[PDB]
């Protein structure tokens, strides 16, 4: 659970094992979107 | 190999037990290679689509 009001804005660079479930109880319509990587440096 | 797996790789790798870290020597075969595509051999050699 993250809650975003240190500025209490807390964006990890989170793991994705197989998947991922996504909630949002959101007004600031901050929602936007996504990286996916690897190896980050074009090993792919 | 992996199902659907893509190899463009193009940096060198570690061959043997000897670390390359940017040489391209010893232990250090540069991953790619170009064909000989010249109409000079048989079929055994020509490109396909």
């Amino acid at each position: 659970w993250f809650h975003v009001i240190t500025k209490r804005f807390d964006n990890p660079v989170l793991p994705f094992n197989d998947g991922v479930y996504f909630a949002s109880i959101e007004k600031s319509n901050i929602i936007r979107g996504w990286i996916f990587g690897t190896t980050l440096d074009s090993k792919t | 190999l992996k199902p659907f797996e893509r190899d463009i790789s193009t940096e060198i790798y570690q061959a043997g037990n000897k670390p390359c870290n940017g040489v391209a020597g010893f232990n250090c075969y540069f991953p790619l290679r170009s064909y000989g595509f010249r109409p000079t051999y048989g079929v055994g050699h020509q490109p396909y689509r």
